[PDB]
Order: structure tokens, then C-alpha cells, then sequence
């Protein structure tokens, strides 16, 4: 059995900068690379970034480059996601969906079933 | 963050009929590669893949969902439409990037 | 230095890429085309002398050679 | 099923008479396996691990100076002398400087005099050595059959993976429904890490020759040094000046990181980060394929129509893959697959992903084959709704046969001796060519040992004309051919 | 060529398989097979349980094995009765010619 | 194989205290003689043994200036002598054996040292 | 291939390990200890000629 589990929901002030966790529970958390999309109350699914947990090679995406963060620990087996600057746009529902790494341990093509796991999600609101 | 895939905003259909949402693409992501996802979200409930490789589909999923690639389209089928498939549904692709653009999503209304 | 000394033919060698392999390869060869280049003159003095201490063409170009490619390698 | 994708992929096919083959197997390839009435299994070595490895030197490549201080003797009374050039952590020269009235003497000449500058190693770089006892290869064996499912079963990879150590000869590995593989690997001949050092310097790791570390022209401390202060060959990171014989200063010489990457040309790098991970090298196993029987031979074939849900790909090797569903009913059973002509008169292609089944309906296969050179048609299902796809290989037998000449010419010079044990059954011609490659290949290996590749280009010009300029027919053709040999391997070498 | 570490105190239910871990350096635990391991019962001096890693003397049970990995040695006991309650001391001669001695742990059984 | 010690003994602080240990059930030359000390409380310390075959030592270096070792061949005895003794010192002072090389030299140990220790010493201050 | 050095190997004891010196050929060889069922094999690279 395998379920990602993330911290509660939370409402900050639009300066503030929140932390997320993701904990990764029933796999080789350090085998598989943790990504972070967010969705809004109504709005599409944003992907914003993955970090490799085998290695802590990370990627962002354009939009989140400047202000997000994403971290892991390989003894807890957990993906932090800290949004810095977080303003009120980015009142929102964050997921933290997983891929696999490749055998090598880098994290270089996804595979095919990517996301194929999600957390509860947490909602946070500025 | 590239451009977000384009899908219509919502789809009907009347239970047991069959029912096409396609999604459109550059050919940088969709076009491209086959990393064509899709993803059925419930309201309140974390999106569940349901198609990936474009056609093919996880172990729980059942077979009426099917999906196509065409160029740069992607279409997602539900044959046998039923009142439990009442959920936004989301394109997603990996992109030549390296990145992930999900789609605007189409919200499956039956009847 | 420890740049003078390469890690090159050490008999190590597997189908996986070695360090520095692409770029590296030609090193050499373009560092004595520079060389040769820059120093016109000691090419016509390694010819001469090449010719002179000769007897067969092949003795002579294979001197010319070597001597073209230690003078730039001899610091 | 995972070696489709794969660039550098051999077909091993075939067994001996009791039933095993030998294989070798590099980190970057794939070996896919073939026999007679025996599953296709795809084989790949994607691990090789370096258990607890011993500090064995540590080198000084970024280092600071303080404290200099100097003392001068007046000419003809000796060697001046400091207190500091009896500690081995202060680096000291002996030079002699124009001394006279001027400056406090009592006659003119050359006056001694002594600079001691103490030395402290800023960044150092470590080579360390592992026992062969402690590698620890890691081998992935799939089931060259095409099922897509990965969530769809328990363990969620339809590969197995085992890990070959010295310490147990043989590896059983079982493949749920296909029996279980007996695996004899070799890791002591796979690389001799007792001539070999795992150098890892500031965050990047390459595996060296340990003579070629062990003659780094930089200061050094022992494995087990634990002070960190006592470098040996300090004068070499630093410089003394004494310009115009005036005065002496010295200075360090400057941040080595970078003359040592130009030095770390011809290694390969390997990574040290969380582990000691090499990602390079070869590993020669004896393939028994003594309890491996296919699966689902039981069942009937399917009596129902196939769609193609992923249109047939030829792959880097000529083999055609394609992925069809399955639309019948008496979900398991086997897939008619079959190459055909276009009269249909002769089956003429050879299925890799031999007896494919549909395990369920709803879930797709994928099938690989090996048609024929020219038009050729597939032939998938019975004959209500049955499927007859056509192919175009675009290759001649001539020409893969060169292809497959060059292959096992690049293995030989990348892999030696051990070239004669990759996808070979025990022969008296395999044997006896593997002899004189062992001869051949010392002798070769004692003549080219530290030359590089244009190096050994030039040689085997030299050695190509001495043999044509021979007038002995014999000895001509022998010198040629070494020549020749020479030259390939030199165009061949590097990387 | 310092104290080797070992955790201060060791649990295990009577029957249990209990394992103590000695972890030293390149010249201490790292480097020689010089490992031992004693067993001290208070107010007594203490008893050679293991010896070269592994071995183990000829009064010892068979219920004591010794493992060493890189600069780490373990000592495991299996049928941890008892009697098996003691302060377990590692010990190593270095490669200075001088003796270390783990900190101790101590087993409390039940 | 039998090592005996000598008695508990209490001494003031800055004083020097003498423990022996008397090898009985083995040739005595033929073994080295180690001391070891455990603070109550503490883990044991090594602090340096004594060649009985010929007299050559070596201290533990926390000990190079205060721990004297000697013997006593016919009496089959060896010496323990801590000088300057400080608060610190109280703890149990043990001797175990290890057997030196066929020629006496003792500069390997035997992988089975500390074989037969004493039933320690005493010391307070 | 390869011939004993500790001639006639025998456990005295089951809980007393039993240390066997062979010289084994110039070589690839495998050190075969036990019988079949549960049989250990090891493989051995003697480096010289
Ligand atoms: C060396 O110079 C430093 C200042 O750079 C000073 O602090 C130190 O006392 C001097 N001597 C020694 C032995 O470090």
C-alpha cells in the first residue's frame, strides 16, 4: 500500500512564506523524485516543480522558480515545498504527486505513469 | 511554464453514451512525445491518473476510458458513460523542456 | 604539474565515456598546429636537419615528425 | 522488455549442451537471451557498488603559506639556521644572497641564508582502494515478454534484480511463472581493483591506476595520516624565488583543482556522493538456463481480434515491436503472432518476445519480433478480424553481417581476452582463440602500456611500412597485420 | 586513536537477538582485526567474550558472533538469557601499538 | 592461569600508589603483562603493559609521565606504580596477560589479548 | 585443479570454525565446500603463471 500523506491546511498573510510536507509511506522514498502541483479553488492543476529524492536534484518551474523551494529528508522519508513571498494569488491546494527515477538514480525522463500517486493535498490561503 | 494545454471547459453526456474530450498541444509537448496523461478529479478529491502513454490506462482504471493522440490533440474517450463519471478531467504532458503543463481541464456533466 | 602527466593510456579503458574523451582527443594535435604556426622557423631548421641526417624518405619525414612533435612538448 | 530502448544490445542466442551460455556484461549494454523452447530474458548490469573503501593517500591540491620567516648568515661562516626548519609542517630552502658592509657584514660574498614558510593544505583530494571481496554488482533479469502493467502487479517491475558478490559463486533468481536462473558470475576478473584507486576529489570521483596515483606530482599525506599536517612532497605546491640573488621569497602555487581534471583525461568518472557507485566496467556470468520454461504454454489460443494500440516500431537493432490489445473473450491465452510472406506460404520471421499471451483483456501486450530482411507481414489473430501488418526492413544480410564483424572487433578491443566468453558455448575454437588473445594481448598490452591514441597511430605506421618494406612474404605479413591491428585500435581507443 | 563509540545503554526480551554496535577509525576498528569484546559483570573483572572480530574463547557460548564492516564492528547475541546482562566493553589495538576501549554499553534483558 | 592483585588501597591525593599482579599457572616470562584501569562508573583505559620476558614497556600517553611498570621475574610478579596521584585516580586497577612472540620481543599482541585478566584493584584518593 | 594444503579437513567441534589452507591453479578456480544441498561455492583469481 502505497499513500502520501501531507501536512494540514493552513491560512498565512499574503508576505509570509509557508512550508508544506509530503511524506512518502509504503516505498523507497529516496527511488522515486517527489513533484509539487498546486491547484486554486476552481483552477487548473500548475505544476511547479520536482526534487529527486535519491539525490536532491531539484527543478522549478518558470512561474515558481523565484519563490518556491523544495526540499527532502532521507531519514524522515518527507518533500517539504516552502513558498516564499507567498501573496494572495497563490491561495491554493497543494498536492505533491510522484515519478520514479531511472536506475542510475537520476531523475532525467520521467516515466510514462508519472503522477500516478497524489497526497490529500493541503490548502493554504493567503 | 510553457502554455497550458487547451481543452473545452465542460462536456455532457447522457449515461451510457460515449464521450470525447480532447486536448491540444504545441508539438513541443503533446505533439512531441507520448507523455500525454490523464488525470480524473472528483471535487475535493486528489486527481486519479486514469490514462497515461496517451492510450494506456492503470491497473484500476477501467476499460471504458480510452484515449488517442493525433498530431497535437490528445482525446480522451469514456465509452459506456455513467453517472459516477462526474469529475474535471486534466491533460497533462511532459514537455521537450523538461517541464509539466497540465491542461485547463473539462468538467464531464452527465445528462 | 599534474596536468603534464595524463591519465591516457593506463589500459583502464571501458565502453563507458572517459573523462575529458571528446574534447581531449585533439589536444594535441592542435596545441603543435599552433605551435608549428607561431614558430615558422623552427620548422624549416627540423626539416633541414631532418633531410640532412636522411638516407630514405621514410627516415626523413618520421624525423621531421618527431622532431615537429617534441619541440612544442618539450616545455 | 527493457533493452528495446537501448543503444549498445547484443543477442546472446543459444545454449551449450547442458544448458548454459556464457555472457558478458558491460554497464552501459544490455544482453537479451535466446534458446530453444526458453523464455527471451533481457539481462543488465546497472550497478556495481565499492563496500567500505580504505583512504589510501591524500593529496594537497589547494594550499596557504604563513608564518615565513628567514635567517642569514655572513659569507664564509656556514648555513644560517631557524628554529622552524625543524618542524616538517614549515617548508624551508637553502639559498645564498650578495651580502657586504652595506647590510651588516664584516667581508663580501654570498651569505646564506634559509626561508621557512609554514604549510597548511587548504583542499585535498583522497584515492581509495576497496578490496575486491567488497564489490558488490547488481544485475536486473527480465522476462522478455510484453506486459505493460506495472501497477497492475504486486511488487510493480516486472524485473528482478540480484546482487552478485565474491562471496557466493552462484545466483539463483526466480521469475514468477518462468522456473528461476542460475547465474555463475565472475566479479574477481571483472576489474582488478587491487591495481586500481576510487580518486574523489571536490565533489567529483573517477576510478584511476593505482601506479598512476600513487606518482601524482603533489604533496600527500598517508591513508591513516590523522594529524593532517605532515605533507611529504611539499616543495612541489610551492615556489622560492630568488631573482636577482637579493633577496628570498616563497609562495604557494596556486589552486591544483583543474590541472588535476586535465590531468583525469583518459579515466571514467564514478560517484562517491552517497556511495561508492561505479557505473563503468564489465561482468562475465555463466547463464544456466536449467529450470527456466516459458509461461502460459497451457493455454489456447486466442479466438478473438487484436487492435493495434501502438503501431509496430522498428527498433535500433531490426527487431519490430508493436503493442496490440486485445478484444476477444478467453481472456488468457496465447497471441497468434506469426511473420509471414505475402503468399503466407513460409513463416519467415523469428518472434523475440516468445509465446505472447494476453494475461487479461483489458490489458495490453507488447510484442517483439525479427523480420526478415525485405517485406515481410505480421500476422496477428485467427483469421475472423485478423490482423496483417507490413514491414520493410531496409538492410541486407551482407551488410549486417560487416555490422555484426565490426560488433565483435570493438568488443574484443574493449573487452580483450574476455570477448572470446561473451555469448559463448565451450569450444575447442573458442578456447584455443582465447589463448592467443590472452598471449597477444600481454604481449600488446607490455609494448603500448602509457602511449596514447595518436601515439599509437604513429607506431602502427611505422610498423605498417617496416612490414611492407620487407622482403620476406612471411614476415611482411606479419608486420602488416600488426600494424593494421595497431591502427585499429588506436582509432578505436580513448573514451 | 581515541575511545571507539558504542551506544550507552542496549534492551532486548529474553530470547531476542540483540546487537551492539563499536565503531572506531581507519587505525582502531577500520584497520586491524584486533577486535575484542568484553563482557564485565559489576563488581568483576571483565570476561573475553570475542575475540578477532569473531572468534570467540573456548568457555565462550556459541550464542556471541562478531561482525565488522569499514570502522564499524558489531557483537550480536542471540539467545539473550539472563545471564547475558553485563556491561559489553570493545576493545582494539590500534596501529600505534596501544590499546582502545569502547565506552560500554550494558543490556537490560527483560 | 591465575592473576592475582594486591589489596585495596586508599591514598591522599598527590600521593603515589603501587598495585602487582602475581602471574601464577604459566610461565610468566613468557607473557607480557597489561594494566588496565576503570574509573567507577567509567569504561575501562588502558594504560600500558610491561614485557616480562626482558622489561621493555609502553605507556598509554595520558599516563607516559606517571605510570611506572615494572617486574619481577623470580617472584612472578609485575608492578603497577601511579605516582602524583590526583581526585581522577580512584578507579579499579586490572591486569590482564598477552602472550609475547617466540623470541620475546612483543610488538604484535595474540588476537585472543586480555585473555585472563585479574580481579582488579582498588585505589580512592 | 587445485590440491589441499590442510590435508583431511574434519570438524572436531560444530561451534568451532575449521581454517583450510589450498593452493589453488594459476587462474580462474572455485572453492567447492560441503555437498549439494545448501553447498557453498566461491570463486578464486590466482595472478600468476
Ligand atoms: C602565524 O601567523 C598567524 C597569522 O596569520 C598567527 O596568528 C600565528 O600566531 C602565527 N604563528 C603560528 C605558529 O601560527
Amino acid at each position: 500500500e502505497v499513500q502520501l500523506v501531507e501536512s494540514g491546511a493552513e491560512v498565512k498573510k499574503p508576505g509570509a512564506s509557508v512550508k508544506v510536507s509530503c511524506k512518502a509511506s509504503g516505498y523507497t522514498f529516496t527511488s522515486y523524485a517527489m513533484h509539487w502541483v498546486r491547484q486554486a479553488p476552481g483552477q487548473r492543476l500548475e505544476w511547479m516543480g520536482w526534487i529527486n529524492a535519491g539525490n536532491g536534484n531539484t527543478k522549478y518551474s518558470q512561474k515558481f522558480q523565484d519563490r518556491v523551494t523544495i526540499t527532502r529528508d532521507t531519514s524522515a522519508s518527507t518533500a517539504y515545498m516552502e513558498l516564499s513571498s507567498l501573496r494572495s494569488e497563490d491561495t491554493a491546494i497543494y498536492y505533491c504527486a510522484r515519478d520514479k527515477v531511472d536506475d542510475y538514480g537520476d531523475y532525467w525522463f520521467p516515466t510514462l505513469w508519472y503522477f500516478d500517486y497524489w497526497g490529500q493535498g493541503t490548502l493554504v490561503t493567503v | 511554464s510553457q502554455s497550458a494545454l487547451t481543452q473545452p471547459a465542460s462536456v455532457s453526456g447522457s449515461p451510457g453514451q460515449s464521450i470525447t474530450i480532447s486536448c491540444t498541444g504545441t508539438s513541443s509537448d503533446v505533439g512531441g512525445f507520448n507523455y500525454v496523461s490523464w488525470f480524473q478529479q472528483h471535487p475535493g478529491k486528489a486527481p486519479k491518473l486514469m490514462l497515461y502513454d496517451v492510450t494506456s490506462r492503470p491497473s484500476g482504471v477501467s476499460s471504458r476510458f480510452s484515449g488517442s493522440k493525433s498530431g497535437n490533440t490528445a482525446s480522451l474517450t469514456i465509452s459506456g458513460l455513467q453517472a459516477e463519471d462526474e469529475a474535471d478531467y486534466y491533460c497533462s504532458s511532459h514537455t521537450s523542456r523538461g517541464t509539466w503543463v497540465f491542461g485547463g481541464g473539462t468538467k464531464l456533466t452527465v445528462l | 604539474s599534474v596536468a603534464l602527466v595524463p591519465h591516457v593510456g593506463m589500459g583502464l579503458e571501458t565502453r563507458t565515456e572517459t573523462w575529458m574523451s571528446s574534447e581531449g582527443a585533439w589536444k594535441h594535435a592542435q596545441r603543435i598546429e599552433t605551435w608549428v604556426l607561431r614558430h615558422p622557423g623552427f620548422t624549416i631548421m627540423a626539416a633541414i636537419l631532418a633531410y640532412t641526417i636522411g638516407t630514405t624518405y621514410f627516415q626523413r619525414v618520421l624525423i621531421f615528425i618527431l622532431l615537429t612533435a617534441v619541440a612544442p612538448s618539450m616545455t | 522488455m527493457r533493452c528495446i530502448g537501448i543503444s549498445n544490445r547484443d543477442f546472446v542466442e543459444g545454449v551449450s549442451g547442458g544448458s548454459w551460455v556464457d555472457i558478458v556484461l558491460e554497464h552501459g549494454s544490455c544482453v537479451t537471451t535466446m534458446a530453444k523452447n526458453k523464455p527471451t530474458l533481457d539481462f543488465e548490469l546497472i550497478k556495481t557498488e565499492a563496500k567500505h573503501p580504505a583512504t589510501l593517500r591524500k593529496y594537497c591540491i589547494e594550499a596557504k603559506l604563513t608564518n615565513t620567516t628567514t635567517a642569514s648568515r655572513c659569507p664564509t661562516q656556514g648555513e644560517p639556521s631557524l628554529n622552524e626548519e625543524q618542524d616538517k609542517r614549515f617548508v624551508c630552502k637553502h639559498s645564498m644572497v650578495d651580502r657586504g658592509w652595506g647590510n651588516g657584514c664584516g667581508l663580501f660574498g654570498k651569505g646564506g641564508i634559509v626561508t621557512c614558510a609554514m604549510f597548511t593544505c587548504k583542499k585535498n583530494m583522497e584515492g581509495k582502494i576497496v578490496q575486491p571481496e567488497n564489490l558488490e554488482y547488481t544485475i536486473v533479469i527480465t522476462p522478455h515478454s510484453g506486459e505493460e502493467n506495472a501497477v497492475g502487479q504486486d511488487t510493480g517491475k516486472h524485473g528482478k534484480e540480484i546482487k552478485v558478490t565474491p562471496q557466493s559463486s552462484i545466483t539463483e533468481a526466480e521469475l514468477t511463472g518462468y522456473g528461476t536462473v542460475t547465474m555463475e558470475c565472475s566479479p574477481r576478473t571483472g576489474l582488478d581493483f587491487n591495481e586500481m584507486v576510487l580518486l574523489q576529489m571536490e565533489n567529483k570521483a573517477w576510478l584511476v591506476h593505482r601506479q598512476w596515483f600513487l606518482d601524482l606530482p603533489l604533496p600527500w599525506l598517508p591513508g591513516a595520516d590523522t594529524q593532517g599536517s605532515n605533507w611529504i612532497q611539499k616543495e612541489t605546491l610551492v615556489t622560492f624565488k630568488n631573482p636577482h640573488a637579493k633577496k628570498q621569497d616563497v609562495v604557494v602555487l596556486g589552486s591544483q583543482e583543474g590541472a588535476m581534471h586535465t590531468a583525469l583525461t583518459g579515466a571514467t568518472e564514478i560517484q562517491m556522493s552517497s556511495g561508492n557507485l561505479l557505473f563503468t566496467g564489465h561482468l562475465k556470468c555463466r547463464l544456466r538456463m536449467d529450470k527456466l520454461q516459458l509461461k502460459g504454454m497451457s493455454y489456447s489460443m486466442c479466438t478473438g481480434k487484436f487492435k493495434v494500440v501502438k503501431e509496430i516500431a522498428e527498433t535500433q537493432h531490426g527487431t519490430i515491436v508493436i503493442r496490440v490489445q486485445y478484444e476477444g473473450d478467453g481472456s488468457p491465452c496465447k497471441i497468434p503472432f506469426e511473420i509471414m510472406d505475402l503468399e503466407k506460404r513460409h513463416v519467415l520471421g523469428r518472434l523475440i518476445t516468445v509465446n505472447p499471451i494476453v494475461t487479461e483483456k483489458d490489458s495490453p501486450v507488447n510484442i517483439e519480433a525479427e523480420p526478415p530482411f525485405g517485406d515481410s507481414y505480421i500476422i496477428i489473430g485467427v483469421e475472423p478480424g485478423q490482423l496483417k501488418l507490413s514491414w520493410f526492413k531496409k538492410g541486407s544480410s551482407i551488410g549486417q553481417m560487416f555490422e555484426t564483424t565490426m560488433r565483435g572487433a570493438k568488443r574484443m578491443a574493449i573487452l580483450g581476452d574476455t570477448a572470446w566468453d561473451f555469448g559463448s558455448l565451450g569450444g575447442v575454437f573458442t578456447s584455443i582463440g582465447k589463448a592467443l588473445h590472452q598471449v597477444f594481448g600481454a604481449i600488446y598490452g607490455a609494448a603500448f602500456s602509457g602511449v596514447s591514441w595518436t601515439m599509437k597511430i604513429l607506431i602502427g605506421v611505422v610498423i605498417t611500412w617496416i612490414g611492407m618494406n620487407s622482403r620476406s612474404t612471411s614476415l611482411s605479413v606479419s608486420l602488416v597485420l600488426v600494424g593494421v591491428v595497431t591502427l585499429y585500435l588506436g582509432v578505436m581507443v580513448q573514451a
